[PDB]
């Protein structure tokens, strides 16, 4: 008579497009729930967690959405034992949920409020995480493998099984352009595959570019982008060109942006500080080709010496 | 098993905790007490006579292990006792035998039948669960003293021959080989005749997978300087291919094993690797793109992707400009005389600089 | 698979060994404690330890397991890293008193994990041999135990064992820290000349006949690995880059010294 | 939003002594210090969620959220000029978003395009040839010009040089203080 | 050598003492007021050489609150049992700050050295000192 009093407060608010008082409601359901470890925590909580999912899916980053979906994956498979669902279509639905939600955001754009004390809400992320059940705020794709630790790798449906076997596993310069978005256009099949599966695709396309430009940036170091528009045949030509520079300006890699003759080199290395690996965590599997900088002098000289001594 | 921590006299107390053993074991256990102290027949009994039908016993089998170390001929009754370990077909409680009888800890590695006994046992016992942690258990004392009895050396040579295909791997194959081939090479098995089939093994390590980079991990220390190049094998076959860059220089050199292996992918791989290297070491650690076009006999875009194949080879590992600086540092293929003459000009270059650098920094230190 | 393979401690276990041993409360020969750490279920990764009151002799030994719980209480509060995995003694391995402290710790009764520190005038024998006790059936006498070896590994915080590297510089001759980085240049020099004296004998051995066996494509592989990172190939625009960095770095510390003077001109005009 | 989030996104990269202390930060510290936002509902967030993209310029994204659901909520209807105040607004969105990559995203930009910049954002070539000219003299930017070719070579290098000058944001506020110390002393 | 004013001494930090610090180097507390503990030795040859010192573990996740002193004296009775007395010759810290002396602990350790003149306060910081000279400094609130 209280969680269901607040869960009608929640559905009504989110259906009314009221995200401020919807957040206040997802706080209230847990402000009440904080004094609800006293009950053996119920296993009809999938309701609460799939609603705060729907609440985050467009408001908060897919980061916090994916972290919520992991806590669903834990809880609502503890259900699939107790609840006991004979559902392979839901197994496909909930693995693609947890996957599609993960590879969305490489970096958050917090410099609009770095003017006047930024770190505040960057730290409040931990208070948001308190409502999820987390203490340490969520990681990136590092997460996806923290449940490929589980049988995600087997249970996931062969529509998308062999898509991350590109993205995370098979790192290529030019063998992903016509290998992700092709079978993502095969994902776009509209009606029966839960239109929930769709709205991950605009960030999927963005994220695929944000991966594979850091690839060809540290794989090649000078391609001409009269050819590169053909190299990656995405739906865009213009918005992809200003997505090349969008990645560069928003600190993914190093390129020569807007050349008149349109020769866009990547260089060696000239500005290696933090906008190489975007920022510290690399978007590059076993490519990372030789850049040179500080202290490498002493410790490479004595490392290489003493490997055989 | 029940406790052994009474007065030792472990013999008739093993007989006590053998009363609960196999029926074929306990029909000899208390019978042995009438015979002798009974660490000969009654000790070998639970070895000769099989378990009930599970390795729940092993807690007593550790008693049977340490009950023939000091009293009996240890090695005689430890070659058997470690035949039951495969006769059972499991490697986790048979493995606790292998771990406490590994080497130099309750057993005392002689003279090295003690390492072999458990080694060849473990080989048959486990898949490769116990087997992997015996690369250290071997190599740790390989570096301090190799087996003086060349019987034990060719024992482990037969082990490292079948540990090629025992663990399902290609780099484990290289590891167990470049142990097999290295102690074969330095001092062992010459025995020029019984090194011949071992040359056919070492060429499989050179050829099947490209992990000599072409023929360098066969020419660098002593894996051909022993396993002779132009012996009856024609191991220099891959050395005739090592600088040449041509189908013919792999195909005229192709004999009736790799005639049917066969050769259609590694040709292009190892070819453009030896070209990449000697290209870099010529013109001149920063070569041009259209030079590589004509060198590798194909156009632009494929050869630009073969730069990525070559940075994953880790032979040419640096930043690639499109029109210049194509092949780069890390000279990974053989520069057999050029690296040696360079080693002398670089220890010169060090004695020139880093010794200057001592008194340089020591001015402000 | 057997859990008795390796203990990956680090020299802070030897810290609460040796300080404890060399104050000792005149526990003359035998100082003993209960080791606390983690397990990889195959490996035993350990951070800390502590020496307990004992009077181990024939046939009296005491391990105050009430006090070992008191110390664990204070230890788990100090850091939540560790569980009491067993006991570590000084000299020596399997005794009839070890197995008395076994049944004292089978009051505790996780997996028996022991660490025996030889107190002898040797080198070849290790100053610690870590042991686990399997078989381990045992409803009989005291405890049927079988000492299987745990390889001695130092695998924790690399900058800590850099701290230990300095402690091993003090072990030779301390080695106080005022000019740390100043005389790490002397250390870097000594390292670079050991490389030179290495490379010289490697050459001159084959300059005569049959030298540079274990060097050609290993030390030669890691001579081109020197020039991989220093020097930069041969760019004189990189000479220009780092003498322009010298202009930058001198000018960072340059106004650091202008602030140095300004420290006195600001806060010491206070003293008029 | 057009005299502050444009005029003052130039000196906000480590050159703070021009900050006008009466602006949107009246409310920009409010509708940013909230743990949750989405598609804005109020006036000020619907006058912000196009501003936040007017930092990631997006001529497309920012023009599309002053004309979302305001023609009911008094933007187009009320300002008694039916469609033209938007034709004003759109123009001061189109133009004030070419004056952005100029001031923000110029780091690795050395050779840039000023014909294609007209194709991207759709303003008149002269109404872009004027402000791209203005960008240099009016805002004293480190970028060169020969505009018979309609081009602006930059040669900016300030990125890890403005860091030691971000030390002179405060190394001045050490030696600008010794100027003020002995004013009081005597 | 390292004699002080009227009573106070040098400190000799043996190699296992820095290891008693670097076991809690930066683990549990990054930007926290880490009190790495109290250094206890004895008045010995002109330099109070350290025996042991264990990190006084405040409410360690986010903030720093001084614990029950039951731990302090019961632990250093745990030391009394087979080891030296609580001869607390000072307190020591990391504390994610090479080259500082804090305000609140400046007051605390002055009051410490007020009770016992013969006391020092060690500040060991790891290579976060910037490498970067003088990682260990045993500062004291002056005579």
């Amino acid at each position: 008579m209280h969680l269901e009093t607040r869960l009608v407060q929640l559905d009504s608010a989110i259906s009314m497009e009221l995200w401020q008082e919807a957040f206040k409601a997802v706080e209230d359901i847990h402000g009440l729930f904080s004094l609800s470890k006293k009950p053996p925590k119920p296993q009809l909580m999938a309701n609460y967690y799939n609603k705060v999912s729907t609440v985050f899916w467009k408001s908060g980053n897919a980061l916090f959405h994916a972290s919520t979906l992991h806590r669903l994956y834990h809880l609502s498979r503890e259900m699939r034992k107790n609840l006991t669902q004979d559902e392979m279509q839901r197994m496909s639905t909930r693995v693609l949920l947890a996957t599609l939600s993960i590879p969305i955001t490489p970096e958050r754009t917090d410099i609009a409020r770095l003017l006047d004390m930024d770190g505040i809400i960057v730290e409040k992320q931990r208070r948001l995480a308190t409502l999820l059940g987390l203490q340490a705020p969520p990681t990136r794709i590092g997460l996806i493998n923290d449940m490929v630790r589980f049988n995600v790798l087997q249970y996931v449906v062969p529509e998308v099984k062999d898509l991350y076997n590109w993205l995370e596993v098979e790192f290529n310069p030019l063998k992903l352009c016509e290998r992700v978005t092709k079978v993502l256009n095969w994902v776009r099949e509209q009606p029966e595959k839960e239109p929930e599966l769709q709205q991950y695709v605009p960030q999927l396309q963005s994220n695929t570019i944000l991966r594979l430009l850091q690839q060809v940036a540290q794989i090649y170091q000078s391609i001409e982008f009269s050819r590169l528009t053909s190299l990656v045949p995405f739906v865009d030509a213009f918005q992809l060109e200003r997505a090349i520079v969008d990645a560069a300006r928003h600190c993914d890699l190093q390129v020569r942006i807007d050349h008149t003759s349109r020769t866009l080199s990547f260089g060696s290395d000239l500005n290696y500080a933090t906008r190489e690996d975007a920022p510290i965590g690399p978007h590059l599997q076993s490519m990372p080709s030789e850049q040179i900088r500080n202290q490498l002098t002493a410790m490479s000289s004595v490392l290489a010496k003493a490997l055989e001594v | 098993f029940i406790d052994i921590s009474e007065e030792d006299q472990a013999a008739e107390l093993r007989a006590y905790l053998k009363s609960k053993g196999a029926e074929i074991s306990e029909e000899n256990s208390e019978g042995g007490l009438h015979v002798d102290l009974a660490q000969i027949i009654e000790a070998c009994d639970v070895c000769l006579k099989e378990d009930d039908k599970d390795v729940e016993s092993v807690m007593n089998s550790v008693v049977s292990l340490l009950l023939i170390l000091e009293p009996d001929k240890q090695e005689a009754l430890i070659e058997s006792l470690c035949e039951k370990l495969v006769k059972f077909r499991e490697g986790e409680r048979p493995s606790l035998r292998l771990q406490l009888l590994s080497n130099l800890f309750h057993g005392m590695d002689k003279n090295t039948p003690v390492r072999y006994t458990v080694y060849c046992s473990l080989i048959k016992v486990a898949a490769s669960c116990g087997a992997i942690q015996y690369i250290p258990t071997e190599l740790d004392q390989v570096r301090k003293w190799i087996s003086d009895w060349n019987l034990t050396t060719e024992k482990k040579h037969t082990l490292l021959r079948l540990l090629y295909e025992a663990l399902v791997d290609c780099k484990k194959s290289d590891a167990a080989s470049k142990v097999m081939v290295e102690l074969l090479g330095s001092y062992t098995e010459d025995n020029a005749s019984q090194a011949r089939v071992d040359a056919h093994r070492c060429i499989v390590r050179a050829l099947k997978d490209p992990n000599a980079f072409l023929f360098d991990h066969l020419l660098t220390l002593k894996p051909v300087k022993f396993l002779e190049g132009e012996l009856i094998h024609d191991l220099l076959t891959i050395f005739v291919s090592a600088k040449l860059a041509s189908y013919v220089k792999f195909y005229q050199n192709n004999k009736d094993f790799i005639d049917s292996l066969g050769l259609l992918h590694e040709q292009n791989m190892a070819k453009m690797r030896l070209l990449t290297f000697m290209g870099m070491a010529v013109e001149n650690k920063e070569i041009s793109f259209d030079t590589m076009q004509q060198e590798l006999q194909i156009g632009a875009d494929d050869v630009e992707a073969f730069v990525i194949d070559a940075v994953r080879t880790k032979m040419v590992y640096c930043k690639i400009d499109q029109t210049q600086r194509k092949v780069v540092v890390s000279h990974s293929t053989h520069r057999t005389f050029g690296k040696q003459q360079w080693q002398q000009l670089y220890d010169t270059l060090n004695a020139w600089k880093q010794n200057l650098n001592k008194v340089k920094n020591s001015l402000l230190s | 698979f057997p859990g008795g393979r390796v203990v990956r401690l680090h020299p802070v276990i030897l810290a609460s060994i040796v300080d404890s041993y060399e104050r000792r409360n005149e526990g003359a020969a035998r100082v003993i404690g209960t080791l606390l750490g983690t397990v990889d279920k195959h490996s035993v990764e350990v951070t800390n330890c502590f020496s307990v009151p004992h009077n181990e002799s024939e046939d009296e030994v005491a391990v105050d397991m009430e006090f070992a719980k008191n110390m664990y209480e204070l230890h788990k509060k100090v850091s939540p890293n560790e569980l009491i995995l067993g006991w570590y003694a000084t000299g020596h391995d399997i005794t009839e008193h070890s197995v008395l402290i076994h049944e004292y710790y089978s009051r505790e009764a996780p997996n028996p994990i022991h660490l025996t520190v030889d107190t002898s005038l040797q080198n070849g024998r290790m100053s610690i041999k870590a042991y686990v006790s399997t078989s381990m059936g045992v409803p009989g006498r005291t405890m049927g135990v079988m000492f299987t070896p745990l390889t001695v590994k130092y695998a924790y915080y690399d900058t800590e064992r850099i701290g230990v590297d300095l402690i091993m510089k003090t072990c030779f001759s301390p080695n106080r820290v005022i000019g740390l980085s100043s005389d790490l240049q002397q250390v870097g020099g000594a390292s670079a000349r050991i490389q030179d004296a290495l490379s010289t004998v490697l050459q001159y051995a084959e300059d005569v006949l049959s030298g540079k066996v274990s060097a050609d494509n290993t030390v030669g592989r890691f001579l081109m690995s020197l020039v991989n990172q220093v020097p930069k190939i041969v760019p004189d625009d990189f000479e220009t880059m780092l003498n322009s960095n010298i202009n930058d770095l001198l000018m960072v510390t340059y106004l650091a010294n202008l602030t140095q003077s300004q420290i006195a001109l600001n806060e010491k005009l206070v003293n008029l | 939003y057009l005299v502050s989030a444009m005029l003052l996104e130039i000196p906000y990269m480590a050159a703070h002594e021009s900050d006008a202390r009466r602006r949107m930060i009246s409310k920009q510290f409010h509708h940013q210090l909230r743990v949750g936002e989405r598609q804005p509902l109020l006036g000020p967030p619907e006058s912000m969620r196009e501003h936040v993209v007017a930092a990631s310029k997006a001529m497309k994204m920012g023009d599309w959220k002053t004309c979302h659901s305001f023609i009911i909520n008094e933007k187009m209807n009320g300002k008694v000029w039916d469609l033209f105040p938007e034709a004003d607004k759109v123009r001061t969105m189109l133009v004030r978003k070419i004056q952005e990559e100029s001031l923000r995203t110029y780091l690795f930009t050395y050779s840039s395009v000023y014909d294609s910049i007209s194709m991207e954002t759709l303003s008149d070539m002269f109404e872009l040839d004027l402000p791209t000219v203005h960008s240099i003299i009016s805002k004293m930017i480190i970028n060169e010009e020969l505009m018979a070719s309609l081009d602006q070579p930059t040669q900016t290098v300030v990125m890890h040089r403005t860091e030691p000058t971000a030390q002179q944001n405060l190394a001045l506020q050490l030696a600008e203080k010794l100027g003020s110390l002995v004013e009081n002393n005597e | 050598g390292g004699s002080g004013d009227s009573a106070v001494k040098q400190v000799q930090i043996d190699g296992l003492v820095v290891l008693k610090i670097i076991k809690h180097y930066q683990e549990e507390g990054q930007g926290t007021e880490v009190v790495q503990g109290v250094l206890l030795g004895l008045v010995v040859e002109d330099r109070l050489e350290i025996t042991n010192c264990f990190p006084f573990p405040q409410h360690t996740e986010d903030d720093a609150d001084f614990d029950e002193v039951q731990y302090q004296m019961e632990m250093m009775r745990s030391l009394r049992h087979v080891n030296i007395d609580h001869l607390h010759v000072g307190w020591y810290q990391s504390t994610y700050y090479g080259s500082f002396v804090t305000r609140a602990l400046l007051d605390s350790q002055f009051s410490y050295q007020h009770a016992i003149e013969e006391s020092v306060v060690l500040i060991y910081d790891p290579i976060k000192t910037a490498q970067g000279s003088l990682s260990l400094k045993a500062y004291r609130l002056t005579p």
